[PDB]
């Protein structure tokens, strides 16, 4: 649903692999396209309007070149739906569209209105809403990537010893979009992947990450989330629930537990220092 | 609604109330016991049940005997068509799908 | 050859099936036939055209779209023939007088990305291309033959229905049935069509540094004629082809035109009716004007009234009254004057921006010059002619020469331009608003010197409906607020990722064409009683002073207030102006011109 | 650009040096002794801030303009010639030798097409380059007022002989002038000594004043340096760069780095600006306007670009404020400067 070049820039995995927040990374990307033999004019055109001779054999070209470059995992097993003359979608396009409709940042009335639009879009009689949701998703992905670049270049990610710590700040690019737990958690996951692929320091490449973001400055509140260590074969089990609870109680923190996942909580801003000290000393 | 009664004259209210009394008398006499409310079934019927979405915060709505539902905004219900029909016309509910 | 004829026939069948079978919708609601219905409705209205979309055809059958991309000249005529034969079975039988079948023009459209003129490698000869740009020249209409008949001079033999190729190429007659040039054309049997030519300019942002902009030649045919004028920004779709020993020229044959910027849809009218209905529309519009610039709410309100304008009138004894409004801003440097002009030029439906230092009398109104062809003298339109019906922004207004500011005195009041030169005498129209910006004589306003800050003569100061004096002020609270506003405006260039400019543009055009107010009787009575007081005060100030003032009060000011009252009424789509509107009109004029006087 | 891998490698490696600012500044017009402030100002103007258009409807310029004024025999004319040599797309012109029409753009009967046509003047032909002016005091006033649009709106708009159009004017202007009566008087402010109107003065980002001095040790050092220069060039602070290395450095920095202003302290700048503007009202040496804030943003981005950094940081904002206030104090009368300097302690 957009150009080949946009997909390569905005996919989390390739963006991390080629380091495309740095200008040298763009040169590496051009070397990749040159190996495939795709003209740059074709790559900048929309996928629907590309030359049919290239479209028919694209997946083999990309997998072969990716394998040579050391990207061993470019294919996935999935499903797709087709109806009418020209409506076709992969199973993931529906997910990003629905998710974007539901977690939309604009205060267009109460949050239930966003939920209502997300639910309605899952029926075939309401197809125009699906096409609207895709446009919201495109903006969401772009905002995520420029945020990650700003975070790394400004050097906000800091080691505290047993964990990596990072925090966003008001007015900087697109912070409103990351106020909710869903978008915030997914952003933080992409950030950790980018950091571990970037750094050479072995002691940095096996750590969990704790991220904090502004919730309400008029309430003096911040949202806090913790991620398990990043490895390919990890069981996805994480321990930050009981860690946050024990640290908060030992600190007597002013905090609230609200979301259904136990890894995300709300904190008063003034308590964050002693709460972090308690976490550092507890994880030891 | 009171917002709309503000435009009528006093004698116009007299006329309107007389008309309601007489019309209600006619419907009650049509047949059987307590007649037929011909001000309903404005469109030809397709199904027994419909799904409705609430547009406004509204009070309690009685479905049968003591059973009732609360019309809070963006709550959604599945109900028989003949009970919802007037509330849809006045603009409280929306017929989805 | 028979193989070629067979191939033509087969392709024509495939195009026909596309037109008469394609559908949109779902079984959960119902299906409609997109192109059949359009052919029926357009034919019954006497249109004879349709607009096919490449995305649809590509979905129905990829091969047809491929052929029509690589070989457009060869295949588009098969599509036109197919459209004709479908129209017949979709409408037949027709009433008396309608029994003869007409010819259909097929236009093309697509959603794909453009390319700049500089991107045209000569590998693209005869391929279909999509290009953006600006129209910089446009011919008058001519007649072009499609089919003809000819007759012999010496022995009167004939040949008939001789087909002529489209585009900019010619034809040659036979020499057999006699002299060497034996045949002549019969003009009474020429089936002719309208045709026109244009020139396109490459976009300012696409051309690199250190190069010229490229430019291109365009051909235009039948229903596409007089669809555009120079200066417009448009997107073009067409065929690209050719027209020292080896040089040949080249041009583009247009197949579709899209103006990047039409009649308002019913839905759009409902939204404009809602905007006119809701009660605080004046403040909403005021906030939409130049939203980045801090402060200056009164100045933004006056600009709104300028964009909507008063109403034109023709009186019973045949004289006219101008309706539209002139505005002047005068004062200190660094106060955002040039920014407001730069915005109004984009917000107005028609607008032009020029500098007073870089313009001449013959360039502002009109000019006379010899034709580069032939030997005759021809007329040319200046800025005030191109902006007829819109707004003219004159920047650096105090830096024109005296003899050049004299040249616009007719245009600003009588809204027409009278010319008598070179043996030609005519009158041209210029129905436009003037918006101007200037400094004090002393660079910034000097309150110790009073009236000497101004040196425009009274015969031009009296032709503005409103005059504003802008002074810089050093209050700490405003300075802190403004500083924070400026800094966050710069910072939010990345973070950014009430009525919009596009929406407001369409709304303004709609209100101007549909609504024309008049005063209520009591409103006129109130305004009359106010004007006497105003004249008396001005007279007493001049009598008390040793010096006559530069800003007079005359009947032009009485008319000025009426025009503003009509504009205020127009924003709400109300047929009559009222005392509330006259109160606001008097307030606006009270601030500006009486602070200047 | 056609830089090798070795070129970008050496360029990027040089940025590691904590004292790179001293190396770049000390490498401008190397044979001129003294005059630190002039070299610093010209460096910032040579690299430049970045243009932007927030929300699409509100464009603002990137370029940094400079003006020099002061006593005769102080190397003012020499600096412009150096800038002409080191930069690319440079133009040089003098006073009475230029006309309004020659500065902006002109119309002519075309030699072979036999129609009216429009052609580029100096400010259009320079485009994304440097436009150097000399003897700026001695232009005809009707010629000097032609550059007002190009210096701020960065376009040239013309309406003549049936033509109606506009042209790009995206250049940096540098100018040199003389004080009234041939010598600067510290008993008078800048405005009293220069004779230029407020709409001109407010369009220059950096303003400098150069004066004669009479210290014997400084005379001896200057004279010894000049004599040394003469014996050095016979036909036959930190150490500066070779001029070709500096040329490679500038062309890399302007094409491959684009500084982002992701955050800065609004309260600090706002307080300082309000206080500064209040004092400017008191002395009247120069009037201070909204343009000054936007100018500091440009200078901050320029300093960020010299260090080859993608994001502006606290050090850059402090550098911009220092340059702004140091150039402002010189505008005042000699007796007032002490009190003003103590007022704006930084
Ligand atoms: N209220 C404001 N909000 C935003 N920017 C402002 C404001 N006032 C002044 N500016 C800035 O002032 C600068 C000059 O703008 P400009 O439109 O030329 O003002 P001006 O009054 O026309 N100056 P001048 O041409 O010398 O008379 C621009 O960089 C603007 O951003
Ligand atoms: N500090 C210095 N170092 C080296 N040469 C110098 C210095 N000061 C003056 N000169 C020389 O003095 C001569 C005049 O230089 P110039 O740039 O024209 O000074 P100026 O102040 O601009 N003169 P003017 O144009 O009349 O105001 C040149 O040969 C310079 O090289
Ligand atoms: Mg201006
Ligand atoms: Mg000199
Ligand atoms: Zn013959």
């Amino acid at each position: 649903h957009w150009s080949l070049h946009d997909s390569l820039c905005n996919t989390s995995y390739t963006a991390a692999r080629f380091k495309l927040w740095s200008v040298h990374g763009q040169k590496r990307l051009q070397e990749f396209l040159a190996d495939m033999g795709l003209p740059l004019k074709q790559v900048k055109q929309k996928f629907q309007a590309m030359d049919i001779s290239l479209k028919e054999n694209l997946r083999e070209m990309i997998e072969e070149s990716a394998n040579k470059f050391g990207m061993k995992d470019m294919r996935v097993q999935t499903f797709s739906i087709h109806f009418g003359f020209k409506h076709k979608f992969l199973a993931s396009d529906v997910v990003f569209a629905t998710m974007s409709l539901m977690e939309s940042p604009e205060k267009d009335g109460s949050g239930t209105d966003h939920f209502i639009q997300a639910l309605d879009s899952l029926s075939r009689s309401n197809l125009d809403k699906l096409y609207h949701g895709l446009e919201l998703a495109k903006k969401q992905l772009r905002a995520t990537q420029q945020t990650i670049a700003s975070c790394l270049c400004t050097n906000l990610v800091i080691s505290q010893g047993p964990f990596l710590y990072c925090s966003l700040m008001e007015g900087t690019p697109d912070v409103m979009l990351f106020s909710r737990p869903a978008s915030l958690s997914l952003l933080s996951k992409h950030l950790l992947k980018s950091f571990v692929c970037s750094t050479k320091n072995r002691r940095c490449k096996l750590l969990p990450l704790v991220m904090a973001a502004p919730l309400s400055m008029e309430h003096g509140t911040v949202t806090v989330v913790g991620i398990p260590p990043e490895t390919d074969s990890s069981d996805r089990k994480n321990f930050f629930g009981r860690a946050f609870e024990k640290a908060a109680e030992s600190t007597s923190s002013r905090m609230l537990h609200n979301h259904f996942d136990l890894s995300v909580i709300e904190l008063k801003a003034e308590d964050r220092s002693k709460f972090l000290d308690a976490l550092i000393s507890l994880l030891s | 609604p009171n917002a709309l009664r503000f435009h009528m004259a006093a004698e116009e209210m007299e006329w309107f109330n007389n008309y309601k009394r007489s019309l209600a008398t006619y419907m009650r006499s049509l047949g059987g016991d307590e007649g037929l409310d011909i001000t309903q079934d404005m469109k030809p019927p397709k199904s027994l049940y419909i799904e409705v979405r609430c547009l406004k915060d509204y009070g309690e709505f009685e479905v049968d005997d003591g059973t009732s539902v609360l019309l809070k905004k963006n709550s959604q219900h599945f109900l028989p068509r003949w009970k919802c029909e007037q509330l849809i016309r006045q603009g409280v509910l929306e017929h989805i799908l | 050859a028979d193989e070629g004829q067979a191939r033509k026939s087969q392709l024509q069948r495939r195009f026909k099936e596309f037109l008469r079978q394609y559908r949109v919708g779902t079984d959960r609601t119902g299906f409609t036939f997109k192109y059949r219905d359009e052919l029926k409705r357009h034919y019954n209205l006497g249109e004879y055209w349709i607009e096919v979309e490449m995305e649809d055809l590509a979905s129905f059958d990829e091969d047809l779209a491929d052929y029509l991309y690589k070989q457009p000249a060869e295949h588009l005529q098969l599509l036109e023939e197919a459209a004709k034969e479908v129209a017949d079975e979709v409408t037949r039988p027709r009433p008396s007088g309608e029994e003869v079948l007409q010819d259909i023009q097929v236009m093309l459209k697509s959603d794909a990305s453009p390319s700049s003129i500089r991107s045209l490698k000569s590998d693209m000869m005869s391929h279909l291309v999509k290009i953006p740009g600006i129209i910089i020249a446009a011919s008058a209409v001519r007649a072009k033959a499609t089919r003809i008949s000819i007759q012999c001079r010496s022995c009167r033999n004939t040949l008939t229905n001789i087909a002529m190729r489209p585009g900019l190429e010619g034809y040659a007659l036979p020499r057999k049935c006699c002299p060497l040039d034996p045949y002549f054309i019969m003009p009474d049997k020429c089936k002719c069509v309208d045709f026109q030519t244009l020139k396109l300019q490459e976009l300012p942002d696409a051309v690199p540094h250190g190069e010229m902009p490229r430019h291109m030649q365009l051909y235009c045919d039948r229903y596409l004629c007089d669809k555009v004028v120079p200066g417009n920004r448009v997107t073009i779709m067409g065929i690209y082809s050719i027209k020292g020993v080896g040089i040949r020229s080249s041009y583009i044959r247009v197949l579709g035109i899209q103006v990047d910027t039409g009649a308002v849809s019913p839905q759009e009218e409902e939204e404009f009716r809602r905007l006119a209905a809701l009660p605080n529309v004046y403040e909403v519009i005021s906030k939409s004007i130049a939203p980045s610039i801090f402060g200056g709410t009164d100045m933004k309100k006056a600009i709104a009234c300028l964009l909507f304008g008063g109403s034109r009138k023709r009186l019973p004894d045949g004289l006219t009254r101008r309706g539209d409004i002139n505005l002047l801003m005068l004062g200190d440097p660094g106060t955002a004057k040039s920014q407001l002009l730069k915005f109004v030029e984009k917000c107005s439906p028609i607008g032009v921006y020029t500098s007073g230092k870089g313009s001449s009398a013959a360039g502002l109104t009109a000019s006379v010059m010899r034709d580069p062809s032939s030997r005759n003298f021809i007329m040319e339109g200046g800025a005030m002619v191109l902006a007829d019906g819109g707004v003219v922004c004159i920047d650096e207004f105090d830096k024109m020469r005296e003899d050049d500011r004299v040249a616009i005195h007719e245009a600003m009041e009588q809204q027409t331009i009278s010319i008598a030169k070179a043996g030609i005498t005519t009158t041209l129209n210029s129905r436009c608003s003037v918006l101007a910006a200037a400094n004090s004589v002393f660079g910034r306003w000097d309150e110790t010197k009073g009236e000497d800050n101004i040196d425009f003569m009274p015969t031009i100061l009296s032709r503005f409906d409103m005059i504003f004096i802008v002074k810089d002020e050093h209050n700490e609270e405003r300075d802190v607020m403004l500083a924070k506003h400026v800094i966050t405006l710069h910072v939010s260039a990345l973070t950014q990722t009430e009525i919009d400019l596009a929406k407001l543009k369409k709304f303004i055009a709609y209100c101007r064409v549909k609504c024309g107010p008049r005063l209520s009787a009591e409103a006129a009575e109130k305004l009359k009683n106010r004007y006497i007081i105003m004249r008396s005060g001005a007279r007493q100030h001049e009598r008390d002073s040793d010096r006559r003032s530069s800003i007079p009060i005359t009947v032009r000011q009485l008319e000025a207030i009426v025009r503003i009252a009509e504009a205020l009424s127009k924003m709400k789509l109300q047929p009559f102006a009222t005392e509330a509107d006259v109160e606001e009109a008097l307030r606006l004029f009270q601030v500006s011109t009486l602070d200047a006087a | 650009g056609e830089l090798t891998d070795e070129d970008v490698k050496m360029i990027t490696s040089l940025s590691k040096d904590q004292q790179i600012g001293e190396k770049i500044f000390a490498s401008i017009a190397p044979s001129i002794y003294g005059h630190e402030d002039i070299k610093r100002g010209l460096a910032l103007a040579l690299f430049g801030g970045e243009p932007k258009n927030p929300g699409g409807k509100h464009k603002v310029r990137g370029d940094i303009n400079v003006l020099l004024c002061g006593d005769p025999g102080t190397a003012k004319s020499q600096f412009l010639k150096y800038i002409e040599k080191v930069s690319s797309r440079a133009i040089f012109t003098t006073g009475q030798g230029a006309s309004a029409v020659g500065l902006t753009a002109y119309v002519q009967r075309h030699p072979v097409s036999r129609e009216w046509t429009l052609e580029a003047g100096a400010l259009v032909l320079a485009d994304r380059g440097v436009c150097l002016i000399d003897e700026f005091d001695k232009m005809n006033d009707q010629d000097r007022t032609s550059i007002h649009e190009a210096m701020e709106q960065q376009s040239i708009s013309i309406s003549k002989a049936g033509i109606v159009t506009s042209l790009q004017a995206r250049c940096t202007v540098i100018a040199a002038a003389n004080p009234i009566g041939g010598r600067y008087d510290p008993s008078l402010t800048f405005s009293e000594n220069v004779d230029l109107t407020e709409p001109i003065i407010s369009r220059f980002d950096i303003l400098c004043v150069v004066r004669d001095t009479v210290d014997p040790v400084q005379d001896e050092m200057l004279a010894r340096f000049v004599v040394g220069s003469h014996v050095r060039h016979h036909p036959s602070g930190v150490e500066p760069l070779p001029q070709e290395v500096l040329k490679k450095y500038i062309i890399y920095a302007k094409e491959r780095v684009h500084p982002k202003l992701n955050q800065m302290d609004q309260d600090k700048v706002a307080k300082m600006y309000s206080d500064l503007r209040k004092e400017s009202m008191a002395t009247g040496s120069i009037p201070i306007t909204v343009r000054h804030i936007e100018s500091m943003i440009r200078m901050a981005e320029a300093h960020a670009r010299i260090h080859l950094r993608d994001y502006v940081i606290e050090d850059d904002v402090n550098m911009a404020i220092r340059v702004m206030l140091e150039s402002f104090i010189d505008t005042q009368k000699f007796s007032v400067m002490r009190s003003m300097r103590k007022t704006f302690a930084r």
